[PDB]
RNA sequence: AGGACCGAACCGACUAAUGUUGAAAAAUUAGCGGAUGACUUGUGGCUGGGGGUGAAAGGCCAAUCAAACCGGGAGAUAGCU
RNA sequence: GCUCGCCGGAAGACCAAGGGUUCCUGUCCAACGUUAAUCGGGGCAGGGUGAGUCGACCCCUAAGGCGAGGCCGAAAGGCGUAGUCGAUGGGAAACAGGUUAAUAUUCCUGUACUUGGUGUUACUGCGAAGGGGGGACGGAGAAGGCUAUGUUGGCCGGGCGACGGUUGUCCCGGUUUAAGCGUGUAGGCUGGUUUUCCAGGCAAAUCCGGAAAAUCAAGGCUGAGGCGUGAUGACGAGGCACUACGGUGCUGAAGCAACAAAUGCCCUGCUUCCAGGAAAAGCCUCUAAGCAUCAGGUAACAUCAAAUCGUACCCCAAACCGACACAGGUGGUCAGGUAGAGAAUACCAAGGCGCUUGAGAGAACUCGGGUGAAGGAACUAGGCAAAAUGGUGCCGUAACUUCGGGAGAAGGCACGCUGAUAUGUAGGUGAGGUCCCUCGCGGAUGGAGCUGAAAUCAGUCGAAGAUACCAGCUGGCUGCAACUGUUUAUUAAAAACACAGCACUGUGCAAACACGAAAGUGGACGUAUACGGUGUGACGCCUGCCCGGUGCCGGAAGGUUAAU
C-alpha cells in the first residue's frame, strides 16, 4: 500500500526547515523552546 | 594573480594510491590532496611555483567522509578535496 | 443556426450546437490577449467563497473595449470571433489609423461593415454616442452607469435595454430585467441588439459538457447531513422545514436588496 | 464524430477461495468494471479543527475523526469500580 | 566447471525521487543473515566519484510565497503596490573509439562546437527601465515521406559432422562506424520589391500597424531523411603469442544490396472540431534622452577565460516508503526473434535469476489442481463455486425503439498440410536501359530483382486443423435508476450522490452571496441569454383541488409598542 511517508528534502525544508520556522513568530517560539530543552538538532535543517 | 601567501596553504599532500601510480607513468598526472576551498586556479598557480613544473589541466573532486565507529561512538572523517593535476610533456615531478 | 444532434451515443442524445459558420477559425488576435488563470472560487484567503466553480478548459482573456473612446474616427469590421470569456461573440474592428480593438459584436454587425463613436456618429448597428444624442424608443446595448466608466448593462448574448424617457440630465431605461432605472444622459451606449441571440437554444446534453465550463457538480442540500446544511437529515426523504440556503436565510421568496444608496435611480423593480 | 464499442498498459475494486498470532495493521490467486475522458499521473502550490474539504458515506483531513495532533489549565471531576 | 529449470514490455538495461558508501579490494565469522557459512548489502582496514558542452548553480517567468512605502487591525498581526522570490516549463555548445578491481559524453586518442573577455585590422549611428516582432503553446483525426530496427541475399572467415544422410538450394559466425561540416531533398508556410503618406503603438521611431501608387511572379522562411566528408581512421570474426589461467600483447578478412518497417522523426506540420487552447527572458528590431569622429556597433584574426557544486551504488528494490533481507507501494526512458491485430499470450535472444533451512516419508485432514461411470441443479437462502462459451470470414438474425439501436441477437457453415491455377498470383517495391531537362537529392518511360496476401480446384493425414496459450454462456419475464460517471481508504458500489433538463426565487453591479473585527478578496476582469440559492432529475404524456395553519411577499388607516 502507500504508506504516509513520502519523503522529499525539498518539501521536507520548505515545511520545517530552519529559514520556514524563523520566518513566523510561532516558528520562533518553536526554536527558542528546543534551545530550552537543549536539542542536538534544532531544526530539521541538515 | 594569486597571493603568494595563499599558494602556501593550497596544498596538503600528495596521495598515494593504485591509481596515482597510474596516473602519474601514463598520463603524466600527479594526484594531489588540496585545500577544501581551493580553486582549479589556485592549485594551477601553486603547482606551477611552489614544484616549478609546467601545469596543463588540473581536474578536482571532492572526497566525501565516510563514517566509522571507534569502539561504540559512531563518527564521521573529514571531506576533502582531491585534484589531478596534469603536468605538460616532458615535465617529470617527484 | 442550431442543429440537433444525431443519436450515435448516449450523451449525444440531446446535444443542441449552436453553429455559427461566421465565426474565425483561426487564432485569436495576439497583443489583444493576455492571461485569464483560474480560480476555483477561492479568494485570497484560500477558502470557497462561491461553491461549484473549478476545473474547465483554459482561456485566454480578450481585451474588450467597452470605454469605446475613440470618437470621430471610423472603424472597418475585419472578422468576427469566438470569445470563451463571455456568452457575445466579439468583433475585431480596424480603425483608419491602423488601431485594432475587441468590441462586442450587436445583432446584424458582420464583417466589413463600418462603425464610428462619437456624438457626431450615425445611427445603425454599432455606433456609439451619448444618450442624449440618441432618439427615445430605441434598442440599445453595452450600456454604461457613469460617463466614461465603460458599459456595464447588457453585454450577454441576446440582451438590449430600451431609452424609454428623458428628463434632462437623465434617461430612463428599461432594462432587460424589466426593471427601469435612471441613468445620466451622457453615459455611452452603443446602438442595436447585442449579437449571439441564439446563445439560449443551446441544450449541454452531457454531464461533462457542463464540466467543461468550469462547473462542479451541486449537491442539493437535502442529501446531507444535517451538520452540513440545514436541509440536511432524515431518515428516508424528509424536508419538514422551510426552504434556505447554506447558511439559514430564506430562499423561496425573501429578498436581499439592501443598498440605500442607489435607491434613488430605481424607478420600478422587476416584475 | 463519440462522457461510442471490444480489449493490454494504467486506474478501479464486483464475487469466491485462501489468509485472520498473515508474506501483508486490507493482501494474494482465479474471475471482474472503466480504459479519449466528469480519464489518469509526476512535480510544486493553496485551504487548519467547530475549521478545511466533500458528484454527500457524517465520508476525508499523516494506520487516529459526530470535531485531528501536541503542549498547557491539570493531580478537571468521578455519590462509580 | 558441465548440465537442468525460470524471467525476458522483465525477475534485463538507464535515471529521477529517496537513501547516503550499501560501490571495489584485502581480511575476519563473535553478533547480524529466520539453518550452516569459508559467503554477504555483516565487522575491520584500504581504495574509488576527474566535465567550458551532462545536471545543478545561473538568466527567465507560472501557480504561489514574501513584501519598502501603503491600507487595515486591542497587541500579535491581516492584505497588498513597487519589487523580490518561486520549476514541474523557456534559455549557448560533444561525439565516436579506447581504458579502471572500482569513474567516464568527465580520463586518453581522434574529430568538433558554444558564449564571453581583452587585442589589433578594416568598417561606422550607437544608445532603453521604452515601442514592435519573436519566443508562443488545445483536443481529435488523416495520410505521406523517412529512420531506429529486423529479415533474406550477397560477401568474408570457419565447418564437412559421436547415429542413417550431409561439397551443398548445407551448417556457424561476422557484415559495424558518430557528432560536426557540406549539400537543401520529400514536404510545410508565404506573393515579393520600391516609393509616397498616416488621429495608432503614452514621447520618439527608418520598426510595427494602416492607406496609396508603381513593378515583378518569384523570391523568402522552415525542413526529416539521404548523399558526400568526417574515416588511408576506428571497430571487426578470428588467428598469432605469452600465460599470475584471471588475463595481457600482437595481427586482422568482408564490412554490400534488396525488402519489410515503427507508438520514433518531418510534425510547434496538415486537416478538422469547440470546450477556443501559460508567462517572461534569451534572441530580432525601432528609436528616446544621451554620445559626436570619442564612446559604442559587426567583421575578420589572434589570445584568454568558461568558475563553483553534483558525478560511487541501488533505484518496480535485500539499499526507497512499509518496525523485517516484508508476496505490498513507487514517476521517466530503452523495446530483439518466432507465431500473433497487438506493449495480449506461448516459447526464446541480449541480459539476469533458481526467490538464505534442508533431508526423507508418501497417513488422516487442509491447500492448489487433474480426471470421472450413470444421472444432470434433485445441491442451495441463491447454479455460490465449478463446468461451459470463446477466433476470423461468410450466411443469417425477433419483440420493441428515442430509428442510433436491439445485435457479436439467436443460429449455422468454412478453417490443417501439399500440389495446381501461378516453378510466387493479385498487389507492393522498383534496378539497369532509353528519353527529356529550368541539370539535380530532377521528370518520364521501363520492368529486372525483391516481397507477397487472398481465392478456387485437386489431393492427403488424424478421433479431433480457431488443435496449445489466448479467447463472449445464451434467451424469455419483471422491479428500480434514463444513460457515462460518483461514494462509506479498512465489512455496504446500490435503487444512494451526481447528471443533462425543468421550475421557483434572489440578484441592476461597489450585484446578491461567501471568507474576513477590518482593509480587502472571490463571484468576475462576468452584467439578467449573467450569477447565487433551492427543489426536481434524460426523454414521452402530464402535473388536479386547498392560502385555514406555518413561512414569504405586498399594504399602511387604526390598536399596541423601545431608547429618547
Ligand atoms: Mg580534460
Ligand atoms: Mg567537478
Ligand atoms: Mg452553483
Ligand atoms: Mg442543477
Ligand atoms: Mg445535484
Ligand atoms: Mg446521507
Ligand atoms: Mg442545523
Ligand atoms: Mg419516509
Ligand atoms: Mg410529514
Ligand atoms: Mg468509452
Ligand atoms: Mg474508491
Ligand atoms: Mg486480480
Ligand atoms: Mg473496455
Ligand atoms: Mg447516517
Ligand atoms: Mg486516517
Ligand atoms: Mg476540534
Ligand atoms: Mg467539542
Ligand atoms: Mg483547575
Ligand atoms: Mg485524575
Ligand atoms: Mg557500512
Ligand atoms: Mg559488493
Ligand atoms: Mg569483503
Ligand atoms: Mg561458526
Ligand atoms: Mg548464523
Ligand atoms: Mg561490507
Ligand atoms: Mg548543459
Ligand atoms: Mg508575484
Ligand atoms: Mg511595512
Ligand atoms: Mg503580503
Ligand atoms: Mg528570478
Ligand atoms: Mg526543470
Ligand atoms: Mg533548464
Ligand atoms: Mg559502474
Ligand atoms: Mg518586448
Ligand atoms: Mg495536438
Ligand atoms: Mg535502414
Ligand atoms: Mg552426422
Ligand atoms: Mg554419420
Ligand atoms: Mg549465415
Ligand atoms: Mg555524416
Ligand atoms: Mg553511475
Ligand atoms: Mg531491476
Ligand atoms: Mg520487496
Ligand atoms: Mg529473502
Ligand atoms: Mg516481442
Ligand atoms: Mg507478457
Ligand atoms: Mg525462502
Ligand atoms: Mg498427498
Ligand atoms: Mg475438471
Ligand atoms: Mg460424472
Ligand atoms: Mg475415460
Ligand atoms: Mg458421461
Ligand atoms: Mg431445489
Ligand atoms: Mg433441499
Ligand atoms: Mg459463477
Ligand atoms: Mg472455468
Ligand atoms: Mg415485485
Ligand atoms: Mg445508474
Ligand atoms: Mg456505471
Ligand atoms: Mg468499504
Ligand atoms: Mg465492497
Ligand atoms: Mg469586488
Ligand atoms: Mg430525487
Ligand atoms: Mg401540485
Ligand atoms: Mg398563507
Ligand atoms: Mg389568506
Ligand atoms: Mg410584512
Amino acid at each position: 500500500m502507500k504508506r504516509t511517508f513520502q519523503p522529499s528534502v525539498l518539501k521536507r525544508n520548505r515545511s520545517h526547515g530552519f529559514r520556514a520556522r524563523m520566518a513566523t513568530k510561532n516558528g520562533r517560539q518553536v526554536l527558542a523552546r528546543r534551545r530550552a530543552k537543549g536539542r542536538a538538532r534544532l531544526t530539521v535543517s541538515k | 594573480m594569486i597571493r603568494e601567501e595563499r599558494l602556501l596553504k593550497v596544498l596538503r599532500a600528495p596521495h598515494v594510491s593504485e591509481k596515482a601510480s597510474t596516473a602519474m607513468e601514463k598520463s603524466n598526472t600527479i594526484v594531489l590532496k588540496v585545500a577544501k576551498d581551493a580553486t582549479k586556479a589556485e592549485i594551477k598557480a601553486a603547482v606551477q611555483k611552489l614544484f616549478e613544473v609546467e601545469v596543463e589541466v588540473v581536474n578536482t573532486l571532492v572526497v566525501k567522509g565516510k563514517v566509522k565507529r571507534h569502539g561504540q561512538r559512531i563518527g564521521r572523517r573529514s571531506d576533502w578535496k582531491k585534484a589531478y593535476v596534469t603536468l605538460k610533456e616532458g615535465q617529470n615531478l617527484d | 443556426a442550431v442543429v440537433k444532434c444525431k443519436p450515435t451515443s448516449p450523451g449525444r442524445r440531446h446535444v443542441v450546437k449552436v453553429v455559427n459558420p461566421e465565426l474565425h477559425k483561426g487564432k485569436p488576435f495576439a497583443p489583444l490577449l493576455e492571461k485569464n488563470s483560474k480560480s476555483g472560487g477561492r479568494n485570497n484567503n484560500g477558502r470557497i467563497t462561491t461553491r461549484h466553480i473549478g476545473g474547465g478548459h483554459k482561456q485566454a482573456y480578450r481585451i474588450v473595449d467597452f470605454k469605446r473612446n475613440k470618437d470621430g474616427i471610423p472603424a472597418v469590421v475585419e472578422r468576427l470571433e469566438y470569445d470563451p470569456n463571455r456568452s457575445a461573440n466579439i468583433a475585431l474592428v480596424l480603425y483608419k489609423d491602423g488601431e485594432r480593438r475587441y468590441i462586442l459584436a450587436p445583432k446584424g454587425l458582420k464583417a466589413g461593415d463600418q462603425i464610428q463613436s462619437g456624438v457626431d456618429a450615425a445611427i445603425k448597428p454599432g455606433n456609439t454616442l451619448p444618450m442624449r444624442n440618441i432618439p427615445v424608443g430605441s434598442t440599445v446595448h453595452n450600456v454604461e452607469m457613469k460617463p466614461g466608466k465603460g458599459g456595464q448593462l447588457a453585454r450577454s448574448a441576446g440582451t438590449y435595454v430600451q431609452i424609454v424617457a428623458r428628463d434632462g440630465a437623465y434617461v430612463t431605461l428599461r432594462l432587460r430585467s424589466g426593471e427601469m432605472r435612471k441613468v445620466e444622459a451622457d453615459c455611452r451606449a452603443t446602438l442595436g441588439e447585442v449579437g449571439n441571440a441564439e446563445h439560449m437554444l443551446r441544450v449541454l446534453g452531457k454531464a461533462g459538457a457542463a464540466r467543461w465550463r468550469g462547473v462542479r457538480p451541486t449537491v442539493r442540500g437535502t442529501a446531507m447531513n444535517p451538520v452540513d446544511h440545514p436541509h440536511g437529515g432524515g431518515e428516508g426523504r424528509n424536508f419538514g422545514k422551510h426552504p434556505v440556503t447554506p447558511w439559514g436565510v430564506q430562499t423561496k421568496g425573501k429578498k436581499t436588496r439592501s443598498n440605500k444608496r442607489t435607491d434613488k435611480f430605481i424607478v420600478r423593480r422587476r416584475s
